[PDB]
Order: structure tokens, then sequence, then C-alpha cells
DNA sequence: TTATGTAATACGTCTGTAACTTGTTCTTATGTCTGTTATGTAGTTAATATAATTGAAGGATTTTAAGA
């Protein structure tokens, strides 16, 4: 509903298709957070 | 996709690896073509194309050339969104120190090289040299040389030594350090040291060195040689309307850095004086620190508009920072807002939603249904049909909203009842219609309030709204367990009026077949609402075991009482209705209905109660008039008497018989007495009337005055307000706090004069401003509680612990403050409850104490019990179901996955705005203190014993003489030290005096082993101990407030838990707020989470290190399994703030507050976050490991196990 | 929804089971085991759970049977 | 009875329509080369002159490192 760019378009399409299911992803605000922390010269990353 | 977030230092190679190019020029965009320049801050070759699948020169301009780098310009043909991801880098001419690792105290650089910060800044600011390589010379590493001294020792030695100046010198010192050798040196010296201060210093330094060697970081990485550059779309330069351009301050900061770097590179080619190059290096350092954190080094640089430029740290941190403004909270789609009106026709599960709002909110659903049932061929057809507002669109909207719940919210959301799910009913208008019975949960009044509406989209959200958040499910307050849907105002007034009793009303003495004939008599004007009649009532009782007994009898009642009985569900006694029904009576009706019938019957009964109350309050015709405010005739005479006596005491003062202070005090006393007497007279005149009965004499009857009925029913108003209306206003306070002598001798009926109104304003302003500030104080307290207790979730069913807490009724004098039934309702028994004086097991272990067992305990006169609590649970993470017990909002055992911590924090924080020896019983006397116990065996009087009519065990008869609210809670939850604390006996032993050293005194104690322990006591201390006395541990030496830390250290966990609970509940109960103690115990458990190791043992723990208690418990269990010496620890009480900031997760700590310190420490230590709590999963958009998502996370914990 | 939580025991597990049933009825071609009575899939799933026809074990068994076929 | 001659009827079939396909021929849109003008960059000036700068303001509490 706020900042998952692909997820919100997918949600709109699914509602139009009458499916009512979502595929959540990563919010864009968290990516911005990571980019600024890296710009502060600190290695922040996601482990698998 | 990912399971953890790692943080650590950034090496130059890593920063280069992140980058897609090197920014060489401060250029941004062209002044004519508005296109990015090459090698600038917005370069398309470094950061990506400006247009989707296009290149700057425009030769490759389609998806056919995807992934092809154009040879003429160099722009990769790809999507524009890569400009939000691609970074750049700047190769700095000279190294620059990182501001966070230098000026965030304690300085990691300074701690690492063991030099004072001022020295390091002197080297950095290019003032003094430092030796890097000493060589075969008497000079040592890190010693300072001034310019003159550097010259003399350069002539003396020459190239044997190396001395440098600036960030380069610090970099060489950091690179030349041999970390393992230094660590061994500190370890050995610590093994052979005595001073405690030097112990702390080398402990921190060794911790830093060990963290560096373990994390894999290199110290020289704290000095930047290459500077990363943020993606352009995160610092955009965009055209505004009117042709103006809007930019971010990061552009200016980066431009300054690049300009100074280029100037330094130019000055090192046109070989320049050392002074100029030194100044330029100073510029470069200042610019980099300004870009990273503006204002920390010194004067913050400002823009052309004369306010400080916003740096990256400002983007990251604060109330406006990314964590709290965009990650922990967001603006959401499918949301609306409107003014709220009242719907008296609604059911408890219904809310009135305007049609236009529903059309806007449910637009995709309407499009879907129009496409499905065929009236819209495409999506623009559906859009046009919705815009034109055709009828079939309205039927489709009805069908979509038919059973789709919506979420209603009102700010501030103090507790979870501030958001609830309702079934929408489409209404014509623009205002949301709200059910009255939920207003108390929302704190909503219809004077301009606005509410927000949210539409849950997926099926899971809809079922969560229907099952968890729906208004019918949330009718019990989670803070106390009481009903929260209790009727108020007109409902109470109507139920009160209909159930009142009148003498010689029309139709008195009539015999009625049942409630139906009472209704028939009232509707036919045969009998009044308040006629005393005899009615045949059929009453069914449902017992505790489920027995249903039905029986009929004739009862003397009132017509209104039977008419109200008509709506009462079967299973309830008729005595609940056969009385005048105030607010308490209706609340008791609803509570009994829930306790004996369930939920559905309760909601139906509540709806019918509210309908009936509204109807009969409308029918009553209750109105306020100037004649309803009867001023007693005794008020004038009482005022005259008080004035005459004040004249007499003024005469006495003029004679010198009494002083000024005495005169003031007793004048205050006489005016207080006059106010009380006038209030009593006005109440007595207002509360009664004389009527003529059937036999013809005069009888006393309770009054039907409108104001009296308003006050007595509990609808609106209390005795103070009627006193102000028809009695006296009383003494009022000067703004400093003093109480003016002359009161206001006028009420609001005759009106005040100018000075009386001025004194009134004095206090009115104080009240309003106090409310304004206290709201913010309470909000900050609630925030702090939420972050400390956020990680507590019910993770297990039984922990298998035998520990428990001892619970007894609370006694603070000669009367009980709260019974044990209230304290024990909903808690699981820990130790078997034996009957007093008997060995029979009345109650087995692991049993939930519901109402029936509470009545059993009350009947069998049990004083002390043992129950499980959250603090004593042994679960590694969270708590278990048994240690928590009943969840108050639902009435059953707490389910797995309930966020009990958030519930506790909200429960404690919500009431914050409302915040600001003769025996009297018969029994025996016991000495411990003094206790007076009734014959039944219950301790009913607890009294202090300062250092007596009856000795121990002697029976005493009645009458025998044996002889600031919110700040307090906030100070208690942070475990503050009192300004003048109580001095407490450190060890058990015999006291002895000592040498009265000048300044302050010393004392000694001799222990059982003969060792002497010395204590440092100030002069002004009224010592209680006497020499030759063996004082126990936990005894008071100097009277005063008790520090919770001392209580925990010297008494135990249970003592500090009891202390905190008792004081916070004293504060809460003073103002009439009821909060269960399990919430407070959850908070206290979160206070007890860290331990300092006193005996290192063999586990990887250093002495004097504050570590997590669960980690130590797991390590000790492992070592016991291995048969190795376990660690010895002391537990610490930490304040909610300090406990929150010391969490294992650095994401939660950084999002709480003090982001700079948390990030710096985590980066240096190489911390790893496992995303175990609620806030971390909220930030990364994942399901929270609580409630519906709980199971999901458990599955992952299985997958990582395999 | 007191009957449903009594039949399941936990509100969250009930929500999960009802969500699975509703997705089966909406996204999939599965038909309701109780009269629809012009109700949405979530409410019909709740009604089926209250009647005892749908549990987590029943859904898992049906999924296993579908996988076998 | 049997030749004869008309008549129904079924099958080839000659021709008229139409589909598939290429030549080629003309027209136009585009890419490229070239010439001219405006833009952008850079270097130089020689009475003598030689430690900013501008504000800004009734905060109230805690905790934690430096100095002695
Ligand atoms: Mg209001
Ligand atoms: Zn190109
Ligand atoms: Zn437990």
């Amino acid at each position: 509903k706020s900042d998952d760019v692909n997820g919100r378009t997918k949600m709109y399409k699914n509602i139009v298709d009458g499916n009512h299911a979502m595929e959540p992803g990563m919010p864009e605000s968290f990516n911005v957070l990571l980019k600024e922390i890296r710009s502060l010269g600190i290695n922040i990353e996601l482990e698998d | 996709e990912f399971d953890a977030i790692k943080i650590g230092l950034a090496s130059p190679d890593m920063i280069r690896s992140w980058s897609f190019g090197e920014v060489k020029k401060p250029e941004t965009i062209n002044y004519r073509t508005f296109k990015p320049e090459r090698d600038g801050l917005f370069c398309a070759r470094i950061f990506g194309p400006v247009k989707d699948y296009e290149c700057l020169c425009g030769k490759y301009k389609r998806l056919k050339h995807r992934g092809v780098i154009c040879e003429k310009c160099g722009v990769e043909v790809t999507q524009t969104k890569v400009r939000r991801d691609r970074m750049g880098h700047i190769e700095l001419a000279s190294p620059v120190a990182h501001i966070w690792f230098l000026k965030s105290l304690p300085s990691r650089i300074g701690l690492l090289m063991d030099m004072p910060l001022r020295d390091i800044e002197r080297v950095l600011y290019f003032e003094m040299y430092v030796v890097t390589e000493p060589g075969m010379t008497d000079l040592e590493r890190g010693q300072m040389l001034t310019e003159e001294e550097y010259l003399d020792r350069l002539e003396e030695w020459g190239d044997e030594f190396t001395a440098k100046m600036g960030a380069e010198a610090i970099k060489d010192l950091l690179a030349s350090m041999d970390l393992p050798a230094e660590a061994e040196q500190m370890r050995e010296e610590l093994d052979t040291t005595n001073s405690e201060t030097k112990r702390k210093k080398l402990t921190k330094r060794l911790k830093l060195v060990e963290a560096f060697v373990a994390s894999g970081n290199k110290p020289e990485w704290m000095i930047l040689t290459v500077l990363p550059v943020l993606p352009p779309d995160l610092r955009p330069l965009v055209p505004l309307d009117g042709g103006r351009f809007a930019t971010s301050d990061l552009n200016d900061l980066y431009r300054r850095v690049i300009n100074r770097n280029n100037r330094l590179k130019r000055l090192l080619e046109l070989a320049a004086p050392d002074i100029i190059v030194r100044n330029e290096k100073r510029m470069l350092q200042e610019s980099v620190d300004a870009l990273l954190d503006n204002g920390r080094r010194g004067r913050a640089i400002t823009g052309s508009n004369k306010r400080p430029l916003k740096s990256l740290a400002d983007m990251i941190k604060g109330k406006q920072g990314r964590f709290r403004q965009n990650l922990l909270g967001k603006r959401v789609d499918y949301s609306g807002r409107s003014v709220i009106t009242v719907g008296p026709y609604l059911r408890l599960h219904q809310c009135g939603l305007p049609k236009k709002m529903a059309l806007e909110l449910f637009k995709p659903f309407i499009y879907s249904k129009l496409e499905t049932r065929g009236l819209a061929t495409t999506i623009k057809a559906a859009k046009k049909m919705v815009e034109r507002e055709e009828a079939v669109v309205w039927d489709i909207l009805d069908e979509v909203i038919r059973e789709h719940p919506v979420l209603l919210n009102r700010a501030p959301t103090l507790h979870r009842l501030g958001i609830q799910a309702f079934e929408p009913v489409l209404i014509e208008g623009k205002a949301i219609q709200l059910h009255p019975l939920v207003c108390a949960a929302y704190n909503a009044d219809f004077d301009g309030d606005q509410m927000a509406v949210h539409v849950p989209l997926t099926l899971e959200a809809q079922l969560e709204a229907r099952t968890l958040m729906m208004s019918t499910n949330n009718i019990l307050s989670p803070a106390s367990g009481d009903p929260i849907i209790v009727p108020s105002q007109d409902v109470v007034l109507g139920l009160y009026y209909m159930t009142r009793e009148k003498i010689n009303a029309k139709g008195e003495g009539m015999y009625l077949t049942g409630p139906a004939e009472a209704e028939k008599a009232y509707r036919t004007k045969t009998a009044e609402l308040h006629a005393r009649v005899k009615v045949r009532i059929t009453e069914t009782i449902k017992h505790e075991n489920g027995k249903l007994t039905t029986e009929t009898k004739m009862i003397d009642t009132t017509v209104g009482r039977a008419m109200l009985w008509q709506i009462v569900p079967k299973g309830l006694p008729y005595s609940l209705v056969n009385q005048k029904l105030g607010k308490k009576q209706i609340s008791n009706l609803l509570n009994e209905a829930y306790r004996k019938l369930g939920l559905k019957d309760t909601v139906i009964f509540a709806d019918q109660i509210m309908y009936t109350g509204f109807a009969y309050a409308a029918l009553s015709g209750v109105s306020v008039g100037i004649d309803d405010m009867v001023v007693p005739a005794a008020k004038y005479t009482e005022i005259a008497e008080a004035e005459e006596e004040v004249r007499e005491i003024q005469e006495q003062f003029q004679s010198g018989l009494v002083t000024a202070g005495e005169r003031y005090n007793k004048v205050i006393d006489i005016w207080a007495s006059t106010n009380d007497r006038v209030a009593k007279a006005m109440m007595e005149n207002l509360s009664s009337e004389q009527v003529i009965n059937r036999q013809g004499e005069q009888e006393k009857q309770e009054s039907f005055n409108s104001i009296y009925m308003m006050a007595d029913s509990g609808a609106r108003g209390s005795a103070a307000q009627i006193r102000q209306l028809a009695g006296m206003r009383g003494l009022m306070a000067r703004p400093d706090g003093s109480i003016i002598e002359t009161p206001i001798t006028a009420n609001f009926k005759e009106g005040l004069n100018v000075l009386q109104y001025f004194i009134s304003t004095h206090g009115a302003r104080k009240g309003l401003a106090d409310t304004a500030l206290k709201t913010a104080n309470s909000g900050y307290l609630t925030r702090r509680l939420v972050d400390v207790a956020q990680d507590v979730v019910v993770t297990e069913h039984d922990c298998g612990t035998l520990e428990g807490v001892v619970m007894t009724p609370h006694i603070e004098g000669g009367d009980v403050k709260v019974a044990l039934t209230e304290l024990a309702l909903g808690r699981v028994v820990s130790e078997d409850i034996l009957k007093p004086g008997t060995d029979e097991v009345l109650i087995p272990r692991n049993t939930l104490l519901d109402e029936k067992w509470c009545k059993v305990i009350n009947d069998n006169s049990v004083d002390q019990i043992k129950v499980r609590s959250v603090v004593t649970c042994d679960s590694d993470f969270g708590c278990c179901a048994q240690c928590y017990g009943r969840d108050l909002a639902r009435g059953h055992l707490v389910n797995q996955g309930e966020a009990v911590g958030v519930i506790a924090a909200q429960s404690i924080g919500e009431p914050g705005t409302q915040l600001t020896i003769q025996a009297k019983n018969n029994g025996s006397v016991k000495l411990h203190e003094l206790t007076i116990i009734d014959e039944f065996g219950r301790t009913k009087e607890k009294h202090k014993l300062p250092y007596l009519s009856k000795a121990d065990g002697d029976a005493v008869a009645a009458g025998e003489t044996v002889a600031g609210g919110l700040p307090r809670v906030a100070d208690l939850f942070e475990a503050r030290k009192p300004k003048e604390p109580a001095i407490l006996a450190e060890h058990s032993g015999t006291v002895s005096f000592g040498k009265e050293t000048k300044g302050k005194r010393r004392l000694i104690i001799t222990r059982d082993s003969g060792d002497t322990y010395e204590e440092m006591i100030p002069k002004h201390r009224q010592l209680n101990v006497f020499e030759g006395e063996r004082i126990e541990r936990g005894d008071v030496i100097a009277d005063g407030p008790e520090s919770p830390h001392d209580i925990l250290r010297l008494r135990g966990i249970h003592a500090v838990t009891t202390y905190i609970a008792n004081e916070v509940q004293e504060v809460y109960r003073l103002q009439g707020v009821k909060i269960n103690d399990k919430h407070i115990e959850t908070i206290v458990r979160q206070m007890l989470r860290k331990c300092t190791i006193t005996f290192a043992g063999d586990s990887e723990f250093l002495p004097g290190e504050t570590v997590e208690y669960s980690q130590v418990k797991i390590a000790n269990r492992k070592l016991v399994e291995e048969g190795k010496e376990p660690a010895r620890f002391e537990r610490e009480l930490l304040g909610i703030t300090k406990a929150s900031l010391a969490t294992e997760s650095f994401i939660s700590a950084a999002s709480f507050q003090e982001t700079t310190r948390v990030l710096t420490e985590a980066a240096v230590s190489g911390k790893r976050d496992d995303l175990r709590g609620l806030k971390e999963n909220v930030i990364v958009g994942r399901l929270i490991p609580a409630g519906t998502g709980f199971a999901y996370h458990q599955d992952r914990q299985a997958k990582r196990a395999q | 929804v007191q009957d449903a939580v009594e039949k399941i025991g936990n509100r969250f597990d009930l929500v999960l089971v009802a969500a699975r049933r509703a997705r089966q009825m909406q996204s999939g071609g599965k038909d309701a085991l109780v009269p629809e009575e012009n109700d949405k899939p979530t409410v019909i799933a709740l009604r089926e759970i209250e009647e005892g026809l749908i549990t987590k074990d029943v859904l898992d068994a049906r999924e296993r049977q579908e996988q076998q076929e």
C-alpha cells in the first residue's frame, strides 16, 4: 500500500482480476536507508 | 531471500566495488539543454540513463539495443530506475578521518591508539607532528613533536625516523598496530593490575581490540581514502512549476567536497607552500565531516538561505529520519478520512460509510465486478461508468461492500481499541456514522472529531479484521478485563429514569401478569413508569455447573423494571433489575451477562440496552433550567457567620494574640469548613422532596431534579460540579501554588464578579497548559515502554519452571487496599495451595484461577498463595502461556504468539493523561513488624514497629490502642537513583565505629568470617545502627528513599519486582486507574536482561563484562552438560531507555534513538542482526513473528535447523 | 466468531485455515460444502469451520490426496 | 418385335472469376556530409592597497567522559 513498487501494481492487477492475494517484496524506503548508510562509509548488506 | 543484515567497516576496495564510476567534476546539469554532464554528479555514464531505454546522444533509443553501451556517449541503454541504485566514488587526494569514528564519544580511534582526543585533533588539524616509524632512535611511536622540535630532531637524526602530520599520520599509526600483541599486553597487565579505573580503561580497550580482530575489520579503514557517492535520484534536482529548480543539500555538500579535492590536486602539481597545502587539506577534512554529519565538528555550514545544510546523518536519524518517518510508519493507499457523527440505529458490528468514500476506496473492486458481470468491456469502460455514476455502479458497490470489513481509526491511538473493524453500511452524506458504545474505546466525542478508514485487501487481512479486530470481539479492556462497551450518558439516564420509584404514582398496587402487561399498561396510560406494582416474573438461573432452573414468582417492582426485564436475556437474576440503575448497575448487568452467558448474548443485550435507554431518555423530557439550580438558604447565613468570625480573628491578630501564619492557616480551615457545610446543605436540599401518599400523610422521596438525576445516575457530573453550580466555588490557588485566603463566595448561578473571574482564570490556564505538556510526557513514556517490551511474545506453552511469586492481599494500614481475589483472577498456580491448618490440596498446580476458584479461595480464607509470573519464566526468548495466564481481553488462556509486551506497554501508557497505633479489628497480634490477624486466619492489619499493649500471640479487641504521578512512574521505569538515597547494609555482620576522617565519616562491619568491610558515610546522616549489633543483609542504616538497584543487589529479584509493582500501582490507584500487575511484571522482566560476570570461569566471558542473561544461561547449560565450571553473575536493573538501547539487534536500537552511537558501535564490532523481533520485520516489510505470522516464522526456524 | 475459535482453539490458526479455504474457493475451482446464501468466500469458510467440515488436518489430507492424483 | 426418336439425366468441360505471385517503377522518408555562425573556453591587465563575520539568546532534565 505504500512503497513496494512492483507489489502495488501487482495488487491492483490482482484485485481487477478478482484474486485478492499479494506478493510482498522489499520496501523502497529500506533500500534508500541502505544507500545512505553505505554513503556514510559503512558496509551494510543482506546475508542469505 | 535474506536471513540477516551484517554491518561493518567499508574498505576502499569495497567502496570502489560499489561504484559504477568516479565523479570528477562538480557539474550537475546544463543550463540550456538541462542534460547531465560527463563525469559530474548526475553523469549518465556513471549512474544510468535519464530516459527509459534511451541514450544521451539518442542513437540507441529502443529495447532492441538493451544492454548495449553506446560508443559515442557511453550510456548503457537500460531502465531509469538504476539511477536509484548505482553509486559513485571520489578518490580523495589526501586521507580524511571519519567523523563518526572520531568525535562520537568514546572515540574508537583514540581508544585504539590509546591517545587523548585533543592530541588526535591537534595532529588532524595540522598543528603537531607524530612519529610513525621511530627506527633506531630514542623517539617512541605516537609521541608529539612540534614544528621546531621536528626540525631540530630532523637535523639531529635525519632519515632514521619518520614523523608525519594530519590524517596520513593517524592512518600509518593505525596500520602499524599489531592487534594480537597489544591484546596479549593488555591481558597480562590486567592480570597484574590493582586500580579499578585502569581496570575499566584497559577493559574497554581490550574489548575494542578483540572486536576488531574477530570482526575481520582493519583499523586503518576508519580513515577514508575513497568516498562513496549517493545515487542521484535519492538527491534529485527536479524542475518545479514556474521553471524553478529544487535540489537537495547533499548536492551542495558533494560539490564542496569535489571542489576542494580538485583544488588540492591542483595545488600538488603547481608545487605550493606547505602552509597552503595544509590549509587545503584542512578544507577537505572539514568538507567531508560536514557531508557525513553537519554540526558535529563545529559551526554547521549553511546555504544561501541561512540554515544548516542537511547531512546524511540527518537523513538517517531523528524524529524526521528515515527510520521513524518512512519505515516504522507510512502513508498508505486505500485510505480515507472524514468527520464522525453518531448512528443510534447501528448495531455493534456496523458503521455508516458515505457512498462517495466507498466509491473512491473500493474502485478496483468495482472495476473487477463490472468486468466480470459483463457491463464493462475494458477498464476505461469501467472507469467511465464509475465517473458518470450510473445506478448499476451503485448496485455493484453494494455487492462489493456487502461483507467486506473496514478499519476505523482515531488519533491518538493510545491502545489497540483505537483501531477496530466494522461492517460498512452505505449512507448518503459525507460523515462517518459511529456506534455510540464504541466511543469510549476511541475516546471519541462528536464535536469535530475525524476518523480514518482503511480497506483490507487480501483474504488474510479480511479474516484478521473479522476475527481479531472486529468490534464484537473487542468488548473487554485488555488492561483490566472489565467491559469497555459500558453504556454512558443518555443510555444511563434513560435506564435510570425508567427504573426509578415514585410514591402515589398512577396505577399503584396493580397486579400484572408479566412484563408484557406492564408495557400494555404504560402504553394505555393506565400506569406510570414509576408506579409500584406486583408483577409475575419467570426467572431462569444458569448455575456454574450449567444447571438451568426456571421458576416463577410474584415480585413487588415498578412498571419500568418489568418493561426493562423484557429485554434481559434468560439466565440472569431479576435482582439485577429491581433497583434504580445507575452506571455501576448497568455495568454489573453487562459483566454478569458476559460471565454467565457468553459473547453473542452480551452484544445483543448491549444493543437492546442502548436502544431502550435512548428511547426512554427521549421520552423522559429531562431538561436543565435556571430553577433546577436551587441555592440553599443556609449558604448566605453560613457566609455571614464565616465573615464575622474572620473579623473576630482579624481583631485577635491586631491584638498580637496570634501570628500571621496561624491566622492564615485557620482562616483557610474555616473557609474549607464553610464550603463543606454549604455543599452538604445544598445536597440535602437537592436530594429529597415531600409527597402525599395514598393514605394521605407526607412521605420523604428521592428528588427528581434534573441536575440531581444527572449526577446520581452517573451519566454526567459529580458532587463537585453541582457544588460549583448551586453551592460555593471555594478556595482557589495563586499561580505559584499558594491558596488565596478569601474564597469565591459565589456559584455560577448568581455569577462571579471581575476579581473572582480573574482568580478563576489563574487556575484555568494552569490546568490547560498542564494538560498540554502532560500529553507529550505520557506519549514519550508510552513510546519508551513499547520499545523496551516489544520483543516479548508468548513463544511456548509451559516452560517447566518451579519458581513463582508469593501473592497476598495488599495492606497499607488498618484496611485492605485490594483483595486477593482481584490479584489472583487469571493467574496460574505455581505451588500447591494447601488449606490452612490442613494438608489437603485444595487447588492443584497448573490451574487457571477463574471466578469459581476465586470464590473457593475467598470462602476457605486463604491469605498467601504462590503463582507463576512472567519474570520467573525460564523460556529462552519470550514467555510461556502458563507464566502469563489469562489474557484479559479474551477471557481464556493466552494463545501462542500474542504480543504481550506491546499490550503491557499500551495498557500502562494509556492512562497517562489522567495522571497528575489503635486496632480497628478483632484478632491476634503477631510480630515479625506488627500484624493484626482476624480469627479466620487472614492478616487484616499491617503496622510499622518503630524502634505495646499486647505481646506476641495476645488477642486484641476492637478499639484497643496497642501502640507527581506521571513523573514518578517515568522515574521508576528508568530505575533512577534518588537524590538522597538510603544507606543499606552491604553485608551481614556486627557493626563497629571507625576513624572520623575529615570531610565525611567511615564505619566498619565484621562479617561471620572475621573480615572487615568499610563503608563511606556522609556526615549529615542519622545513623540507625548501633555498635555490637549483627545487622542482616537488607537492613536500613540511613533512612531515606530506596534505590531499586540496591534492592536487587542485596535482596533479590522478587524484592525489586514487588517494589516497582507496588509503587507504580500506588500511583495508578490514587487516580482510580485499574491495571493488572502482569503488564508491569512483563516490563520488569525486560528490565532484568543483563548480567555482569564476576567469575570468568572457562566460558568466553571476561570479568566485569555486561552481557545478556539468556546467552549466559544457555552457555551455562552447555557447560554443565560438559561438566565444566560455570560462570558467576550478578543481574542488573536497567532503565527502559538503557535496556532498549542495549538490545542484541542494532536495527531496533538504531530505530529507537541515538542512531549515531548504535551505528558506530555496530559497525566497529561487526555486528549481525538476525531479525528476531517485531520492529526489524516491520522495517524489512516481513511478517511480524507474533500472532498470525508467528507460525510462519516458526517454520523458518525449522528450515534453518535442518 | 466464538464458535470458530472454540472449534480451532487459536484465533490466528483459525485465520490461517479460513484464509486457505477462501483462497481455495476464490482462486481455485473448489466449491463450498455449505449453502452460499450470498456470502463472501471468507465468511463461507468461517461457516464451514464452525460446522466442523474444515480443519487444518482436513486441508492437509485433501492436499495430499490431490498430490497423489 | 424392333428400329426410331424424343427426353431425363449424369458427367465432362470451356470458359470467366479470382487467388497467388512477381517486375518494376515511381515516390518519399531518412541518414549523412558539409558549410557557416554562435557558443564556450582561456589568458591578461603594472599609482597602492597587507589578521572575517554575523548573529543569538526565559530549557529542563538525565547520563557519561575528562580535568583536578
Ligand atoms: Mg472531541
Ligand atoms: Zn549514445
Ligand atoms: Zn514460563
